[PDB]
Parts: C-alpha cells; sequence; structure tokens
C-alpha cells in the first residue's frame, strides 16, 4: 504494496 | 507526559495499525498509523461498501459529543481515495485526548483501500498536507506542551521472512508519543534536520544509495517521505531502472503480468543495499528486500524498490516505507523539526 497522501 | 500505541502488523508488514477511540462513549478502531499523511478518518456506520459491512464502523448517532458537518471530506492516497464528510468529536490515543478533533467520517473508498481488522487511518504528518485543514491529533499534543519530549519514537516489527507468520500480528511494534524508547534502540540517535519550508510530509534528503557495492545515481538529490504507511520503497522510474541494473539478472516485470512498476531478480541473490541519511549508511535486510515470487517463475523474486512517478507538484520524489523503516528505530521530532534514526536494540 500500500502507498498512503497523493 | 508520554504514552504508547501498541501496533498490529497486518498483511506481512503491509500496514501497521494502532487503537484510536472516538466519541462519547468511546468507540474503538484499529487505524493505520501513517507518517505519510495528516488526516484522521474512520469508516462511518452508514457506509454501504462491502468492506464497511465486514469491519467496525463509527456510529455518529450514538456519540453524544459528535458535531456534524455538511463539509465534504476527500483524500487521495497512492493506493486509492476515501470520501465522506467532516465531523468533530473527542478522540483519544495512547492515553491522550483531543476534545474537539476534526476528522473524516468515510462512506466510500476505492476498492481494497482498507479492510478488516482496520477501520481507517491516522495521519502522523504535518498540518499543511491535511485535506481536512484540521490540526493533526499528534501535532496538537506536541504543540500544547503535553509531551515530556517533543517527538514520537517508532518501532515497526518485522514478520516478512517468517514462514509461520499470520496476516494479523498483534505484536507488531510500538509508537511512543512524547519520547523515545531506550529499550528499543542502541547508541545515539542521528538527527537529520528539517527546515521550516519542509513541514508537510515527514521528509528528508537521500544522500546516496549503495546496492551490490555500487553507488546509484539518485539524480539534484531526492526529498524522501519517511512513511510508515507505505509498505515498500517508491522511487522514480529512471531511478528504479538504475537500481535494478546493479543486480545481475534483474528485469522489469512486463505490464502484461499485472505488475508494471515492479522488478524481479534471481531469488538466490542476497542483495546488499543501504540508504545514506545524515552522513550514515542504513542497511536494508534481505528479508525486507526480497518479496518472493510474483509469477510462476519461481527462480525470480520481486524487490522492495518499485517505480512510481510522482506528480511534478509533489515535494517528494521517493516514498521510503516500512521495507526501510523496519531496519531502524525512528524519531519524528516536532521541535527542532527533524527525523532521527538509531540502530535497533
Ligand atoms: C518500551 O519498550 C519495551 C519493550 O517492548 C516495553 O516493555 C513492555 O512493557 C510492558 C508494560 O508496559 C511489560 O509488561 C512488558 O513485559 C514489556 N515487554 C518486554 C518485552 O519487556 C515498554 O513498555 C516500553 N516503554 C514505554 C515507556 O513505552
Ligand atoms: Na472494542
Amino acid at each position: 504494496x500500500v502507498v498512503x497522501a497523493x | 507526559a508520554t504514552g504508547t500505541v501498541s501496533l498490529t502488523d497486518v498483511g506481512l508488514d503491509a500496514s501497521y495499525a494502532g487503537q484510536v477511540s472516538i466519541g462519547t462513549p468511546a468507540q474503538d478502531f484499529l487505524v493505520i498509523m501513517d507518517s505519510g499523511s495528516s488526516d484522521l478518518w474512520v469508516a462511518g456506520s452508514t457506509c454501504t461498501e462491502n468492506f464497511c459491512k465486514q469491519t467496525y464502523t463509527f456510529d455518529t448517532s450514538t456519540s453524544s459529543s459528535f458535531i456534524t458537518s455538511s463539509e465534504a471530506f476527500n483524500i487521495t492516497y497512492g493506493s486509492g481515495d476515501a470520501d465522506g464528510t467532516l465531523g468533530t468529536d473527542t478522540v483519544s490515543m495512547a492515553g491522550f485526548t483531543v476534545s474537539d478533533q476534526t476528522f473524516g467520517v468515510v462512506t466510500s473508498t476505492s476498492a481494497n483501500l482498507i479492510s478488516y481488522p482496520l477501520s481507517g487511518l491516522m495521519g502522523l504528518a504535518w498540518k499543511s498536507i491535511a485535506s481536512s485543514g484540521a490540526t493533526p491529533f499528534w501535532q496538537t499534543l506536541a504543540a500544547s506542551g503535553d509531551w515530556d519530549s517533543p517527538e514520537m519514537g517508532v518501532y515497526l516489527k518485522r514478520y516478512r521472512g517468517d514462514n509461520t507468520a499470520s496476516q494479523i500480528e498483534t505484536d507488531g511494534g510500538q509508537i511512543l508519543k512524547g519520547g523515545l524508547n531506550t529499550s528499543l534502540y542502541n547508541g545515539s540517535v542521528n538527527y537529520i534536520s528539517i527546515d521550516e519550508s519542509e513541514k508537510d510530509y515527514w521528509r528528508i534528503p537521500l544522500e546516496a544509495m549503495v546496492i551490490q557495492g555500487n553507488s546509484v545515481s539518485i539524480a539534484s538529490n531526492p526529498s524522501c517521505a519517511i512513511d510508515t504507511g507505505t509498505t515498500l520503497i517508491g522511487v522514480p522510474s529512471q531511478t528504479a531502472n538504475r537500481i535494478y541494473s546493479q543486480i545481475a539478472g534483474a528485469e522489469a516485470l512486463s505490464a502484461s503480468s499485472g505488475y508494471e512498476g515492479y522488478y524481479q531478480y534471481p531469488c538466490d541473490t542476497e542483495v546488499t543495499v543501504s540508504l545514506q541519511f545524515g552522513g550514515m549508511s542504513y542497511s536494508i535486510s534481505n528479508a525486507d528486500m526480497n518479496l518472493g515470487s510474483f509469477t510462476r517463475d519461481t527462480s525470480m523474486c520481486t524487490g522492495a524498490f518499485f517505480a512510481m512517478d510522482m506528480s511534478s507538484r509533489s515535494p517528494v520524489q521517493w516514498i521510503v516505507g516500512a521495507s526501510f523503516i523496519k531496519n531502524v528505530y525512528t524519531a519524528f521530532r516536532y521541535n527542532p523539526a527533524a527525523i532521527g534514526f538509531a540502530e535497533l536494540v
């Protein structure tokens, strides 16, 4: 895999 | 004061989550502790998405302290988006409380953003990138003088490489609010200073990278989000190509595979790799680097570095996630603003 803001 | 958040490690080091309590009486949720974003949100009880039916949700109607808003909430992450409306309520974590915390009550997401046992996310980065415009919970506590020391200490436990590991490991690490845990690190903390223009993400410059003994052109050095809510390490395409060029037999996964942006290399090659921050090299263990085979070709294994081209509007060019952070004890310091690393005990 997750990739957390933009 | 200080207070500890116990972390649950979900998905074999995919996400690290802690307990938040919202409302009166308290409603408790497991939320991803995310140093790469700044909003708190939880799935609302009216949410009709499938994931919402299968996890704990926040019932706004049964909190006597909830203050509703018609204001839209929406946030975009690398893995998807989450939408709903803002609300305000009392929020607790690690024995601390913010009485009128603004946060998102989420009623739609893109597919597979989160699932059971998670119900949302707590952003641990700075106010300037909060979609809600609200001061982050952590930042209120740090600013108010409530902490013994104005920093958070982070230990993420590793299950990658444990063949008997479960998808939910409740013994997953720890975040200490208001200090650093001296039982979890050895020696001195190396602090990399963050100036007043860089208080958005938690980010610092990469000085160098060495892989298989070769220093990689990381070209003009990248600013790196040190991001507890990212699983792997995202780098520009050109940089990912250069990285994997140093491993004999490495190749980009095709795109037809479904894994465009990922790269694979011979499973029996142990990769020696380190990132240099603040004048020191920090090694990444082979258990973090090697993600196993993504295809039927069992002789090839995917690496933890993946290609992700960033908007030219982004102040970060790398996202350095758990794959890295598992190898260090990490201090996120409010004042003077800095990220520190120490060797794990
Ligand atoms: C710092 O880290 C240590 C190691 O995880 C914590 O030790 C645990 O603390 C609880 C009580 O709070 C004990 O009952 C456990 O047995 C301890 N575990 C181990 C492995 O020793 C300690 O609590 C942390 N300190 C702070 C201030 O957060
Ligand atoms: Na509960």
